[PDB]
């Protein structure tokens, strides 16, 4: 009998983590248990606060979830432990900041193959924590973290909050999101996904061949870990941006019921749940800014991985007090930055970041005249409209913007890429248009014809938010 | 330009115990005698402190227990980029 979250992760046509070493920052783990019993090495790295069955539950179960023999995502799959926690499950920010280090040191000293960290705790959102682990992501290790049991967003948590590190909420063997007594899952735009974590079977430390079924965004990070495990060992040259948009690609889309979360966090929370995957493809994700604020100046950018391409800008603000977005160099890179309105509440910015490779492109922007903008060289392709302006009151690879707006077309030279334009619009004046583009085409962007509270990408759809009004999805696939 | 930093969960901080936190390419020799730096001037100022570990590999500085008083001191360090005050992570 298959356990309900190790079939959960199964995709509909499916057929091992082993030059792979997967890091375990936790509680004590009884390492002599029959599912993890030779897998598992405990490096006695120890740095906890002050206060076997017990001390062991939480680490010696995650660990199982990971590489169980009988009830493990990455069987047989190799782990190394690192205690950072008590007795009490409770740990602090500089063990294990300490422990994240003894890694870097580990690998500088004997280095091996892909390594994936796990991360099955959180404290508040810290700036050093986050920092450390941003840095042992570019150093080119893949962390994987909870995203935290407090029903709250993840983005006041760390490491859930830290920029490059792939951050997990539980679902139920519903889908649904996991209540955990009176809180449950983590949710909100730090969240990259959702897993299995609730009734989660593994080891139990109680005894060396016991089971016991355990809940949270700890069980949840096991299961992405065990997925990245076994995605890296097929794919050893995987980068982080490569390992995350497969991650979301092969995600089950669309089966959570959003009604869960709070109303502002629904927009912002993925709707994703992880499984394991099944010629080159178009991958792209949906890059949600941090929000900008109320200042009447304030802008907030969001960014694509350095391997990425950023191919569409757009922009969302609750009241729809807002001057647009624009595509704009920063570093030598396309960023997409979006303004607030004098007067707003604040605006996020929403990047379309894509794994393009030999792709040349650029931003075409056209002033206030409506204002039209095209990629007029041969061979190029229209990926993306983005519009901004200064004002406080309102064909083929063409886009069209308000008179009193600037707007900006992104524009690829890629000759295996084929892309078509879908409008829909609706006369009524509806909260919510939307049009997505066929399968097998990936959605490169989303705008609206030119009161509207702004344009996102959800997977291959294309949302406009009303306070006719027309969803434009922009969508393109291999040659 | 250096800035401090602690728990906005106030039952989740650790006050008394100090991540200090060096510019990002500060060597570990730098790193050593800043913390050296910061007992001398502490303890001329009549306070005990323990540097608990030096941290470098990801993020150079240091660990160090000592009274709050001393953070307007230890700000003024060469190399500070900002000083977090510990705080509890919890098994998820």
């Amino acid at each position: 009998s298959i356990p309900w979250n190790l079939e959960r992760i199964t995709p509909p046509r499916y057929r091992g983590g082993s030059l792979v070493e997967v890091y375990l920052l936790d509680t004590s783990i009884q390492s002599d248990h029959r599912e993890i019993e030779g897998r598992v090495m405990v490096t006695d790295f120890e740095n906890v606060p002050e206060e076997a069955s017990k001390c062991d539950s939480h680490g010696t179960h995650l660990a199982g979830v990971v590489s169980g023999r009988d009830a493990g995502v990455a069987k047989g799959a190799s782990m190394r432990s690192l205690r950072v926690l008590n007795c009490q499950g409770k740990g602090t920010v500089s063990g294990t900041l300490i422990g994240l280090e003894f890694i870097r040191k580990s690998q500088l000293v004997q280095p091996v193959g892909p390594l994936v960290v796990l991360l099955p705790l959180a404290g508040g959102y810290s700036r050093v924590l986050n920092a450390a682990c941003q840095r042992l992501a570019r150093a080119g290790v893949v962390l994987v973290t909870a995203a935290g049991n407090f029903r709250d967003d993840a983005c006041l948590y760390s490491p859930a909050s830290a920029p490059e590190v792939i951050t997990v909420g539980a679902t139920n063997a519903q889908d649904q999101p996991v209540t955990l007594g009176t809180l449950g899952t983590n949710f909100g735009r730090c969240v990259d996904l959702f897993a299995p974590g609730e009734d989660i079977i593994g080891a139990s430390s109680d005894c060396s061949t016991c089971f016991v079924s355990q809940s949270g965004t700890s069980q949840a990070a096991a299961h992405v870990a065990g997925i990245a495990a076994m995605m890296l060992s097929a794919e050893p040259e995987l980068t982080l941006a490569e390992l995350r948009q497969r991650l979301i690609h092969f995600s089950a889309k669309d089966v959570i019921n959003e009604a869960w979360f709070p109303e502002d966090q629904r927009v912002l929370t993925p709707n994703l749940v992880a499984a394991l995957p099944p010629g080159w493809q178009l991958f792209c994700r949906t890059v949600w800014s941090a929000h900008s604020g109320p200042t009447r100046m304030a802008t907030a950018v969001a960014r694509c991985a350095p391997d990425e391409e950023l191919l569409s800008c757009s922009s969302f603000s609750r009241s729809g007090k807002r001057r647009g977005e624009r595509m704009e160099a920063q570093g030598g890179k396309l960023v997409c930055r979006a303004h607030n309105a004098f007067g707003g509440e604040g605006v996020y910015a929403i990047a379309r970041c894509c794994l393009l490779p030999q792709a040349n492109c650029s931003v075409h922007t056209a002033p206030p005249a409506g204002t039209r903008v095209h990629c007029h060289q041969q061979g190029h392709v229209l990926t993306g409209c983005s519009s901004h302006w200064e004002v406080e009151d309102l064909q083929p690879n063409q886009c069209v913007g308000h008179r009193e707006a600037s707007i900006h077309a992104s524009c690829c030279h890629a000759p295996g890429l084929e892309c078509k334009v879908k409008e829909h619009g609706i006369p009524a004046p509806q909260e919510q248009v939307t049009v997505a583009c066929e399968e097998g085409w990936t959605l490169t962007g989303c705008s609206a014809l030119p009161h509207v509270l702004g344009a996102y990408a959800v997977d291959n759809t294309c949302v406009v938010r009303s306070r006719a009004v027309t969803a434009v999805a922009i969508c393109c696939r291999s040659r | 330009t250096a800035t401090f930093h602690r728990c906005a969960k106030d039952p989740w901080r650790l006050p008394g115990t100090y991540v200090v936190v060096l510019k990002e390419e500060t060597h570990l020799s730098q790193s050593e005698r800043t913390a050296r730096r910061l007992q001398a001037q502490a303890a001329r100022r009549g306070y005990l402190t323990k540097i608990l570990h030096v941290f470098h590999g990801l993020l150079p500085g240091f660990l160090v227990k000592m009274s709050g008083d001393l953070l307007e001191l230890a700000l003024k360090l060469p190399h500070v980029d900002y000083i977090e005050e510990d705080s509890s992570v919890f098994a998820q």
